[PDB]
């Protein structure tokens, strides 16, 4: 999971 | 006439803009997993009989030019128009590979008075991009308006990050494709998107070695200026 | 899947009706808004909401009202409704003496801050400007804290919202009429889509001022709901 | 008709  | 006419000869275009690699001037990370999203969307909208066009790594100039050119096509035989934007973002803003452009500048080409072959037809903009940098910690459980007939399916609430998984794709596009696959032959579009909202809200929670980004949540945001119900099936 | 709407009470419907503004704000009186407030009162009474009408609240009184209401025990209530009738800008509702951020109002009802409404639909119905654009028309943890809100805006982002001094606002007129006609038949998003069509097709401004004449409006449904909402149960 |  990563933010975009 | 409570439902849009969806039996034109063609369902319409599905433009997928997949921005993965960003120029160093803008300073941005590669969006790992977005190719999974782009492929999932291509297949999903192929099965809905849309004319899919995938584009990759467009500058903001190239996005505006592509949207201008598409809005100048003859959509007379097309029931609808779909555009999916996969990129970094801010509130009201999507990033070309080389910087930000206002969403309003992209969508204005399709206004009822500027794209006459789409007047009265549903124009769907599906946006997988940040809308800010807030995290959701969760809680334990006869003219027509020129702005009419747009739908903005935002991946996340205003002000918030949008989550992506480097292996499975973004939470929103994963859930969107899954719900279209299961329900496009059964449900009206707003009810499909409501199930997307539920799926993202309930089945996803971030996992991170950084506690500040761990156990976070997301709710997408359906922004409808549509005037009729939308069904992807016929008869 | 559908929200559980067979709690003992449907819930509160708070109507904030701002008609008269302090002279020093420069804001005009909102003729016609009393028609809206009474229409809304009867419409939501028919849906078995506990309606509370408030009139001419300052920005301070709006915040205190919403803080107090969010601190009530909503455990026996299915849902919560708030209707805001005022001047506005994008993201902003006006009390009689100045602006209030809409976010400040709705934050009191976040899933982590109003626990007796967690998992229940929270509906904010907003009749107010979102800007000064005119539409010329064309001839034809477990759940997110922001989940389960719906914002039913009278107008598109950036645009004026229209009000008739005799009949009430275009949006509230149409919302009440569609609720009366369809609340026993249609899911709420489908009701609001009919409201969208009614406002977009049946209304057009008449003005002696050419700048403001023959203009159009499209409302904007902003849904972060996770289930279908029906006003008829059992 | 008036704007709000």
């Amino acid at each position: 999971d990563e933010v975009d | 006439d409570n439902s849009y006419k969806m039996d034109y000869p063609e369902m319409g275009l599905c433009i997928i803009i997949n921005n993965k690699n960003f120029h160093k001037s803008t300073g941005m990370t590669s969006r790992s997993g977005t190719d999974v999203d782009a492929a999932n969307l291509r297949e999903t909208f192929r099965n809905l009989k849309y004319e899919v066009r995938n584009k990759n790594d467009l500058t903001r100039e190239e996005i505006v030019e592509l949207m201008r050119d598409v809005s100048k096509e003859d959509h007379s035989k097309r029931s609808s128009f779909v555009c999916v934007l996969l990129s970094h973002g801010e509130e009201g803003i999507i990033f070309g590979t080389n910087g930000p452009v206002d969403l309003k500048k992209i969508t204005n080409f399709f206004r009822g008075d500027r794209c006459r072959s789409l007047t009265g037809k549903p124009k769907l903009f599906i946006i997988q991009a940040c809308r800010g940098t807030e995290l959701d910690c969760g809680i334990e459980t006869h003219k027509i308006p020129v702005e009419a007939d747009f739908l903005y399916a935002y991946s996340t609430a205003p002000g918030y990050y949008s989550w992506r998984n480097s292996k499975d794709g973004s939470w929103f596009i994963q859930s969107l494709c899954a719900m279209l696959k299961q329900y496009a032959d059964k449900l009206e579009f707003m009810h499909i998107l409501t199930r997307v909202n539920r799926k993202v809200a309930t089945e996803f929670e971030s996992f991170s070695f950084d506690a500040t980004f761990h156990a976070k949540k997301q709710i997408p945001c359906i922004d409808s200026m549509l005037t009729k119900e939308l069904y992807f099936y016929h008869l």
